[PDB]
């Protein structure tokens, strides 16, 4: 009764079990992971488009959580973290479009 | 011997005490942790029944409440702590006696097998290796 | 030779008791530890086991203690 | 328990080692060549060194030498009593105070805005999931 | 193979980190930022400059100096997109099933 | 209704976080296996480190009581370390989760007297390890204020890199070890401060001639300096 | 890059 | 002979300003404590002041540490 | 040419080469283990501790 956030967590945990296998030369656990890694969310696949067409304050606000999340700079050369990373970012802007964020400690 | 040093017979006063502080610690650390939790869940259910539940999550007997040890037990040849009354001379024992024009035990002390004490005096203490048909110097 | 051979029901006294522990602990330590010498048990034995390459140090200075005035 | 230590190393010289000592060695004697040269420079009004001048040219800030018994020996001391100046509130920091726990912004601030951009993403999904049973209760 | 890093040579281990199935990109690592000091900042200054705590929440904009995007998110796009609808068709590729699609990726961005 | 669902992927196909949880929920998808982190490295106490100090390999004293078992660094370490990530490296040397010797004080004057003496910080006492991308996201906001404080300086990287040093080091939790290393980077600061100021300012000596004896062989090279 | 990563 | 007849503003690196701070240390013990030897300070000589009655006891064992398991 | 050098000793009698007696602070034994309890027949005069 709470897909999004469930989703959220496991991605997140999917990310770093990612980065934990490639650390440890694994291949098997960080395929595993990337197949694991919730490509069947309708909502996500129908804004991955969108956030690919996005500019301006909408866009930055996706950027600052994605950097807050991860902010690593992946490979430019390595397709799946290219995939995982958009992924993360289409998921995010989903959750911005529907209710925004609110990413200032001042508020009222 | 190694039952004795199970009890911590042969341990000081400063290493039990410092046993008796660190199981002190890792007691008040467990149970400030586990306060720590029950507050937390008996927030969020708000209810008083899981503090009370919380009190028996971890009893076999208790810290000794007093210790004994090696060391406090006193010696020595002059030390009125283990003089109670009055050996008799006939049941005290003698020491060796060795005297000749080439050797002797009487310009000197060696002292006991525990108190023991250099028999060479000050002035001549620089110069113990002339004092002996053979020497057998340290490792350094 | 003072309990079976004089009648003494005690023949040892606290130095005595204290001479007699000593020497159990030195008995213990010596076949706990390898090698063990003076310092901590009274014994000198000069083919001694030394690492290879052996560093020499000052000791650290006593430790200042705190006194009035 | 420091003072007048024994000998606890062995002293000794190895085979051959050379001294580079002859035997009139205690009768020689060292010396310098100074005394004598500020004798004649003073003598024949040489050159001095600025060191004989109290006053120090070498820096901005007004320094003054202090000599110890000869001009050779001379250390400066500055004049100045430097004014310090500190671009700071005051009352604005209490460091003793664990601040990522209390909420405000100086909580948020003592933690960072990674933390802060979380705890915004998780809300957001949470006002998504809350507005999807909103809809499914008040729908019925 | 893999020898331990003593701890003086960490600084050099950051900025050159050694090579892993999914290495970062190590010319652009002195670029990661992420400023914690924007929000406050911002109030400060606006603050100083007269406005209200409300004028300043709405006056209130995200941080533009962050870690850079990926050039691939814009150039690689088309076949971006073609890879996830297949991880979406077929379970995330299980058995080298997108295979095509990350194989043309990987040579458009590395090139032998 | 069940709680967390779909929140349990790690678990609904065998996907291990670290080889720790591989090897405990026993998926054995890492070839290698695991090494564990032993409890004296996973956790511990501050200790002394020096030889020339008498309560060496003790524990630090602190005004309230504290677990005395210690941190214990990996002198002996294999000679294969798989992974040689800054993750992997900092648990030889530093406890991720922080050391055991907080305290939990029952009042706020008690605090604040340890923090007049000089005895507690939160931010030594009451933190985690740094990980690698913060480290490197601070000192690049480090170096950004200082190329815009002056460009022009030569000591800038100096700088840049005793910060560096310091965030690697972990100072914020082991201020006297990190100093110890990062002293290095200081003093080169202070020459190059040293050395730009003559620069600037425009400072010579009178050097004396050649000395008869400069080169030890005729035949040698007399390479000269500026 | 920075000078004080070059070692050789 | 590094500075002023080589040129160098800077002779002494961390190693050689611990050295010199280290014999300055070993300057002030030695005229500090009369007759100060080896274990503290790098020096040896035989003939030592000594009280005259001269105990020998074995040291202390070394401290038991708290360690886990 | 800026690193200084270590004294050289060498001849049929003597040497400096068959050990290190180390730096000023870190020390260093300069015999091998083997021969450290037999140091005193590797020395013209040899001063015992005082004990
Ligand atoms: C409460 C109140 C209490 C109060 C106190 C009370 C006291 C208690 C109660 C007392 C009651 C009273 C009791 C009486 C007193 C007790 C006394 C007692 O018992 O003694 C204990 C006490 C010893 O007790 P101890 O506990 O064992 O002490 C530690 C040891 O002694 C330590 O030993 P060491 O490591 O020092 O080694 C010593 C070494 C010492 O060894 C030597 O000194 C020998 C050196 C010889 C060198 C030359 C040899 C040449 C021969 C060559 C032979 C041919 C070649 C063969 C080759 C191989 C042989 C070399 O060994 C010996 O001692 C050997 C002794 C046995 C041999 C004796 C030989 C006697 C020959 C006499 C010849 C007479 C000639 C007369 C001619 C007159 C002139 C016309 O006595 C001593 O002092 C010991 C030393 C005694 C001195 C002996 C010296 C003999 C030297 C003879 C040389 C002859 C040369 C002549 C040349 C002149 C003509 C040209
Ligand atoms: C098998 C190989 C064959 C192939 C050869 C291969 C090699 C070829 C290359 C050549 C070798 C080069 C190797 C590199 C060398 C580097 C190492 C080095 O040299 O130093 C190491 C070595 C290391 O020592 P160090 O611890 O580092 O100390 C260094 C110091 O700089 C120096 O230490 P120091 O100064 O302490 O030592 C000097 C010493 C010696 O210095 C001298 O004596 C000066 C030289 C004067 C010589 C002429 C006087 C001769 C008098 C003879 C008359 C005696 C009575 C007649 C009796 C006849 C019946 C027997 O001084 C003393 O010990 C005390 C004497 C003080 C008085 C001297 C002045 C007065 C002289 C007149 C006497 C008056 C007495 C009156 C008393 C008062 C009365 C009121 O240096 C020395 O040992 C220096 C002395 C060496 C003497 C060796 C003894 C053997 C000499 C014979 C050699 C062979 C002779 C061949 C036949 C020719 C003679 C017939
Ligand atoms: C990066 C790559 C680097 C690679 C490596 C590169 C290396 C560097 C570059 C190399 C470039 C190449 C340069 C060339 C190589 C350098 C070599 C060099 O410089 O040497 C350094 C090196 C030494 O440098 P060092 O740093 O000072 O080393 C530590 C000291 O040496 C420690 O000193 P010590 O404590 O061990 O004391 C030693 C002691 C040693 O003292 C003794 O050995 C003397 C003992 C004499 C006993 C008998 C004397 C009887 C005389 C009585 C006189 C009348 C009575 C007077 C009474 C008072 C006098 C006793 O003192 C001396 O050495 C005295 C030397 C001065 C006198 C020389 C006498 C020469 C006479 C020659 C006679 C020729 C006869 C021919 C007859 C032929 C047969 C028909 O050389 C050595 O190895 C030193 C030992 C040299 C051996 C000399 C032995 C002479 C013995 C003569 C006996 C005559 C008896 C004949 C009997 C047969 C007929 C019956
Ligand atoms: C039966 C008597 C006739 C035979 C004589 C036998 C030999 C005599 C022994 C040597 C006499 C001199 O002995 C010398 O003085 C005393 C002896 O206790 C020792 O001195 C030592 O013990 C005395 C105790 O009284 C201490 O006060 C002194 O501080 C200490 O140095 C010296 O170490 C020794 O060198
Ligand atoms: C009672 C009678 C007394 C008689 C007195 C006689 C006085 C004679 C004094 C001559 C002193 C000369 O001293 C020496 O000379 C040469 C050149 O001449 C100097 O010069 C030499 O060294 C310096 C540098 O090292 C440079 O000038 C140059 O490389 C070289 O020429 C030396 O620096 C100086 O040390
Ligand atoms: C120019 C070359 C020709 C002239 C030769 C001059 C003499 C040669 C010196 C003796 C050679 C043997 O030297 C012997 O091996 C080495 C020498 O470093 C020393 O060994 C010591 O140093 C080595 C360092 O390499 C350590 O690994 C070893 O654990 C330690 O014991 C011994 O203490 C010495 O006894």
């Amino acid at each position: 009764s709470s897909p999004h956030m469930d989703r959220l967590l496991g991605d997140l945990k999917l990310l770093a079990a990612y980065d934990s296998a490639a650390g440890w030369q694994e291949p098997k656990a960080m395929e595993s992971a990337f197949q694991s890694l919730s490509w069947d969310d309708a909502d996500v696949l129908k804004a991955l488009p969108q956030y690919l067409n996005c500019r301006g304050e909408q866009k930055r606000r996706v950027d600052f959580a994605y950097a807050a999340l991860c902010p690593r700079p992946v490979d430019e050369k390595d397709p799946k973290q290219t995939l995982m990373s958009l992924w993360m970012k289409a998921r995010l802007f989903s959750y911005d479009q529907k209710h925004p964020f609110v990413l200032s400690p001042f508020a009222a | 011997a190694q039952l004795h040093a199970s009890e911590g017979f042969w341990d000081s006063e400063s290493e039990q005490q410092e046993a008796r502080l660190q199981r002190h610690a890792e007691h008040r650390n467990d149970l400030e942790t586990t306060w720590e939790e029950a507050l937390r869940e008996a927030t969020l259910a708000r209810n008083f029944d899981v503090l009370v539940s919380y009190l028996n999550h971890g009893q076999n007997g208790i810290p000794p409440s007093v210790t004994w040890n090696f060391n406090a037990m006193p010696y020595g040849k002059e030390n009125p702590d283990t003089k109670t009354f009055p050996i008799p001379d006939h049941e005290q024992p003698y020491r060796a006696f060795s005297l000749g024009f080439t050797a002797n035990n009487l310009s000197g002390n060696w002292g006991d097998y525990i108190d023991r004490q250099d028999n060479k005096n000050a002035l001549m203490r620089p110069a113990r290796m002339m004092f002996t048909d053979v020497f057998i110097p340290t490792t350094k | 030779a003072r309990y079976c051979y004089r009648g003494l029901d005690h023949p040892f006294t606290l130095n005595e008791m204290k001479d007699f522990l000593f020497k159990l602990r030195e008995q213990y330590l010596v076949n706990k530890y390898e090698g063990i010498q003076f310092p901590f048990v009274f014994r000198q034995f000069n083919r001694v086991s030394t690492p290879g390459t052996l560093e020499v140090h000052t000791s650290p200075a006593l430790q200042q203690q705190p006194h009035f005035h | 328990s420091m003072d007048h230590g024994m000998q606890y190393s062995s002293i000794y010289w190895e085979t051959s080692h050379r001294t580079y000592l002859p035997f009139w060695a205690s009768l020689t004697q060292k010396f310098s060549w100074k005394i004598m040269d500020d004798q004649i420079r003073s003598f024949l009004r040489l050159p001095k060194p600025v060191t004989t001048e109290p006053f120090v040219f070498s820096s901005g800030s007004p320094y003054i030498r202090r000599y110890f018994g000869d001009a050779d020996i001379s250390v400066p001391v500055p004049l100045h009593a430097p004014a310090h100046f500190a671009f700071v509130p005051t009352g604005t920091v209490s460091p003793w105070e664990e601040t990522g726990m209390e909420t405000g912004p100086q909580g948020a601030a003592a933690r960072g805005a990674a933390a802060t951009a979380f705890r915004a993403v998780l809300e957001s999904a949470w006002k998504c999931d809350i507005d999807e049973q909103i809809k499914e209760k008040l729908h019925s | 193979a893999a020898s331990t890093i003593p701890i003086s040579q960490w600084p050099s281990l950051l900025y050159a980190p050694p090579s892993s199935p999914a290495n970062p990109a190590v010319e652009a690592l002195p670029e990661m930022q992420f400023d914690d000091l924007h929000y406050p900042r911002q109030m400060l200054l606006c603050r100083g400059a007269g406005y209200s705590l409300e004028q300043c929440n709405r006056m209130a904009q995200p941080d533009a100096r962050v870690t850079p995007e990926n050039p691939a998110e814009k150039l690689l796009k088309e076949e971006a997109v073609a890879a996830i609808a297949c991880l979406s068709q077929r379970e995330g590729g299980k058995d080298e099933q997108c295979r095509y699609y990350i194989e043309r990726m990987y040579k458009l961005a590395n090139k032998e | 209704s069940i709680l967390g669902a779909e929140a349990f992927p790690e678990l609904l196909s065998k996907v291990p976080l670290n080889p720790q949880m591989d090897e405990d929920k026993h998926f054995n998808k890492y070839k290698w296996g695991n090494e564990p982190i032993p409890v004296n490295r996973r956790t511990g106490s501050r200790m002394n480190s020096s030889i020339y100090d008498n309560r060496n390999h003790e524990a630090v004293r602190h005004p309230w009581s504290t677990d005395a078992r210690t941190f214990h660094p990996n002198d002996n370490p294999e000679a294969d370390r798989i992974n040689t990530q800054y993750s992997n490296m900092v648990s030889d040397s530093f406890p991720e989760g922080g050391f055991s010797d907080a305290p939990r004080f029952s009042s706020n004057w008690e605090r604040l007297l340890a923090y007049h003496h000089g005895l507690y910080s939160p931010e030594k006492f009451n933190s985690t390890t740094k990980t690698a991308d913060e480290i490197r996201l601070a000192v690049n906001d480090f170096a950004a204020k200082v190329h815009a404080d002056d460009p022009k300086n030569a000591c800038k990287y100096l700088m840049i890199e005793e910060f560096k040093c310091l965030q690697s080091a972990q100072a914020r939790i082991d201020p006297q070890g990190a100093a110890t290393k990062c002293v290095k980077w200081f003093n080169e600061w202070r020459q190059c401060a040293w050395d730009q100021e003559k620069m600037v300012k425009g400072y010579n000596y009178i050097e004396d001639r050649r000395a008869r004896k400069h080169k030890p062989y005729i035949g040698a090279p007399d390479l000269q300096y500026s | 890059a920075s000078p004080m990563l070059f070692t050789d």
